[PDB]
RNA sequence: AACUGAAGAGUUUGAUCAUGGCUCAGAUUGAACGCUGGCGGCAGGCCUAACACAUGCAAGUCGAGCGGAUAAAGGGAGCUUGCUCCUGGAUUCAGCGGCGGACGGGUGAGUAAUGCCUAGGAAUCUGCCUGGUAGUGGGGGAUAACGUCCGGAAACGGGCGCUAAUACCGCAUACGUCCUGAGGGAGAAAGUGGGGGAUCUUCGGACCUCACGCUAUCAGAUGAGCCUAGGUCGGAUUAGCUAGUUGGUGGGGUAAAGGCCUACCAAGGCGACGAUCCGUAACUGGUCUGAGAGGAUGAUCAGUCACACUGGAACUGAGACACGGUCCAGACUCCUACGGGAGGCAGCAGUGGGGAAUAUUGGACAAUGGGCGAAAGCCUGAUCCAGCCAUGCCGCGUGUGUGAAGAAGGUCUUCGGAUUGUAAAGCACUUUAAGUUGGGAGGAAGGGCAGUAAGUUAAUACCUUGCUGUUUUGACGUUACCAACAGAAUAAGCACCGGCUAACUUCGUGCCAGCAGCCGCGGUAAUACGAAGGGUGCAAGCGUUAAUCGGAAUUACUGGGCGUAAAGCGCGCGUAGGUGGUUCAGCAAGUUGGAUGUGAAAUCCCCGGGCUCAACCUGGGAACUGCAUCCAAAACUACUGAG
């Protein structure tokens, strides 16, 4: 299957996730088919949580791709 | 896609052979050296003579070492 | 080693001598037919040709030859009829 | 590192006046520079063509307490922005903390503002800032911890600013104790002693 | 958003100009060693023996697939405090099955080639996912468990007897599937669970509905297999190499084209544009130097390939010729009742060995992810975190001010003094980090339970979904961070000083010991050896050694030379190849301009944004010089036609 879940960027305790659509058999930090937004949980001031594009989350989603756990909530809080 | 060349060989059976003339420019010094390639063209109708010009275009595999065809004959 | 290892190391042979019956059935009905088109018989080739295309076809679907490959017997044999008469 | 000991002696070899013995109490009667330093503080001649070079790095690296690798990472910034090294190489020394503490006056020598600031007392946007390398901006209010305010440090100092003048990119209020850095300086008003055609040369080879 | 650099010196000579070597100043490393040693962030840590391995752990999970045996609560009775039996039954897991172990982690042995990059295309496949479409009718024979017997030192093996399934096999039907020449012919399936109006009935059940699962098939994504063209290390003191070899035909074989294989036919194929052979080496995006062109190099991170003690081989399956699978042969350890067996750390730790040299037999599933079940849950030495090591980059401390009787003390001296030096001492303040005490976020999204509203329906029963209410969860952790207390207390070395090259004099030593990157010093006055004062460079580091690129216009495309410094064949003729006088005309292969597809993400660069700053993390752009397909221009080169 290909899914829609999240990578992990960033120092430690300190993390910075990526909105990735991979096939589902790889690795986290492996490759992946494109990439479409992030997610920061410790966004403060300028920065920015949430930045999905609804453009390319239209064209997958209708394509058979499976989302996370979180990213079940992520696509709905927009 | 679609190439040109001239014929040097007839002796095998229904199998030509031509010689592409190519200009690749040399990477550090600048200069347009001439090197060759020889193909392997599926000859179809056992018609075509050394010293020909022809054109080829390309197909799936046939035999062995001969993916190309022959388009059709220019000229003499 | 695992617990779960060696129950797929039972759970093979009970495959494989299984497959091997299945599988070596098509074959014999497949050579009563090549071997009837070499002493040049028309008839008797004929009638061994239409209780072997069930055969085939049953093993087909049960997944032990590919479907492809089941579709190229069909075509050849039927090739050689033709080609007596 | 800091550099811990005799001062007079690193003025003492430029041979310049430099600004860091504290009070405005009197230069060559503390300090003596009428000579090189050392034993052989008579024999002179021939300050050599590389040394020259060296010894206006060597000046300019310790007016304001910089060791070599801080002061090629700002070397390496100022080629980075565009037009004007030897300006750059400057503005970037003058937007440090410790020497907009001096600026404004809450201390008397340069290294009195570095304690200062390693202390805590000091702020810049309402928070406390502890770094003496902190690169303020333009409009960015210094002010002084309420906790120390009563320090007689810094009541002592704004009477040595009289022998200052203001340098106009500044401007700093004597009850609140809460300056403005205005703007950048421009070149004018650094002193022409200074060279910014011999630190850039140095750099090359 | 677009964006800038280029240094020289010493050494051949009585001295000079030139040619030409050598050596130094720079920035760098998975570095090692010597001296010295406060702190914290963010990183990295077997480059050598792919050399053997003690002991722990690294892939299992489903009782909403089916047997079986454990049988609670409770329903109890009875008998006299406890047992008896009964009744239901919640749990629980050895076995059959469905899935998954082909993903994730590790290492660089092999391979000089279509392995890997870039551009293309045609002959195929694809479990789980999404969109559809047509179904989900009936029937039979076995089998483990369990019995029981027999054999084995064990590791286990054998026999007879019994039972079930979504296990297995016929039969029935079928497009929108396969083959066929139209004509015609061939092929499937499995049920469990929540409910329930009516009705048949032991609501054993049928029944209706829902969730789930299964069978054909078309399309989409995703993954995979093939073919062409090009590029891909040194050696010419390696020049010929090859009979499935190179084509054709007929037949097989594989998901799929092919000498892939075979039977005859034919005598071809490649090669100086370097075949063949030898020697070494995993490639790539990138890293390190450089002003640039280039030159070396492929640690960590990412993509691809290749292996899993050595050599083979297939099965199972959607997809392996399979790191914790099977069979065989070999080598090597171990067990044994001597008959036979067992095992594979190039998974995480760890031991031995090698070596100049490289870390703890940790903590957890809370996070992100995977596998199974979607019902929660269960597994996870990949992940997320701690421990060790100045192994690197970046930041902060080791106090601040005043203070000349210019004190002792030291070294030198023309004996007058000079210098160490406001430096100490003395005096007045300050308390970050480390220490101590109190406080204290953020990483947490969910799950359970209850309620409610929507749509499913025959039945707002169940269930799905909004929402409400209530309850529960963190390895890190004594968290970052904040406040208070103590007091200047808790905290500086290392090389060098004749010239290149910043910085100097006395004392020993006398061709001895010794020094050294090159020039070269030392024979009794040494600014070069050994010390002492003084001084200069750098700092929690400093030095040497090893190794690349610079400087080296010293392999010169950008950017050199050949009368005498090294360098013009003894002279001809000439094949391949390189270059082409002059007018028109055509053409568009080069060439210029533009458009589209591509050039993975990271890295570098530019503008911003977060951590008290910076390193570090991160958003948007440019760039990736390329290759391909189209459109136009026609000066010059090429090709063509005429002079
Ligand atoms: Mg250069
Ligand atoms: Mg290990
Ligand atoms: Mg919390
Ligand atoms: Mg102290
Ligand atoms: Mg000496
Ligand atoms: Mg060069
Ligand atoms: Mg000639
Ligand atoms: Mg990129």
């Amino acid at each position: 299957m290909v899914t829609i879940r999240l990578a992990r960027g960033g120092s430690k305790k300190r993390p910075f996730y990526h909105l990735t659509v991979t096939n589902s058999r790889n690795a986290r930090d492996g490759r992946f088919v494109e990439r479409i937004g992030f997610f920061n949980p410790v966004a403060t001031g300028g920065e920015v949580r949430l930045s999905v594009d609804q453009e390319r989350a239209t064209y997958w989603l209708g394509q058979g791709a499976q989302p996370s756990e979180r990213v079940a909530q992520l696509l709905k809080d927009a | 896609r679609t190439l040109t060349g001239r014929v040097v060989s007839d002796k095998m059976d229904k199998t030509v052979t031509v010689l592409i003339e190519r200009r690749v420019k040399h990477p550090i010094y600048g200069k347009y050296v001439k090197r060759s390639t020889k193909l392997h063209a599926h000859d179809e109708s056992n018609q075509c003579r050394i010293g020909d010009l022809v054109t080829i275009r390309e197909t799936r595999p046939l035999a062995k070492t001969k993916a190309w065809t022959l388009v059709d004959i220019v000229e003499r | 080693n695992t617990p779960s290892a060696k129950k797929r190391a039972k759970q093979a042979e009970k495959r494989r001598s299984h497959n091997a019956s299945l599988r070596s059935m098509v074959r014999t009905y497949i050579k009563n037919v090549v071997k009837a088109i070499d002493a040049k018989d028309l008839e008797k080739a004929q009638a061994a040709f239409t209780a072997a295309v069930p055969v085939i076809d049953r093993m087909a679907d049960k997944g032990i030859i590919h479907k492809n490959k089941a579709a190229r017997h069909k075509s050849r044999l039927s090739g050689h009829i033709k080609a007596l008469s | 590192a800091r550099y811990i000991g005799p001062k007079c002696k690193l003025s003492r070899r430029e041979g310049t006046d430099l600004f860091l013995k504290s009070g405005a109490r009197a230069l060559d009667s503390k300090c003596k520079a009428e000579n090189v330093p050392g034993q052989h503080g008579q024999r002179r001649g021939r300050l050599s063509d590389y040394g020259l070079q060296l010894r206006e790095k060597q000046k300019v690296r310790r007016i304001y307490g910089v060791l070599e690798r801080q002061f090629r990472g700002y070397y390496q910034e100022a080629s980075r922005r565009k037009g004007s090294t030897g300006e750059n190489l400057l503005q970037l020394l003058e937007c440090r903390l410790d020497n907009v503490v001096y600026r404004m006056g809450f201390g008397s020598t340069r290294s009195e503002s570095r304690q200062l600031v390693s202390h805590k007392a000091i702020t810049v946007n309402g928070q406390t800032v502890n770094i003496p390398s902190y690169q303020v901006k333009a409009g960015d209010v210094v002010a002084v911890r309420e906790k120390s305010k009563n320090q007689l440090r810094i009541a002592q100092a704004l009477e040595l600013c009289g022998q200052r003048g203001r340098v106009e990119w500044v401007e700093v209020d004597l009850d609140k104790k809460a300056g403005t850095f205005k703007s950048a300086p421009a070149r004018s008003d650094l002193s022409a002693d200074i060279n910014e055609n011999l630190i850039v040369e140095l750099y090359s080879k």
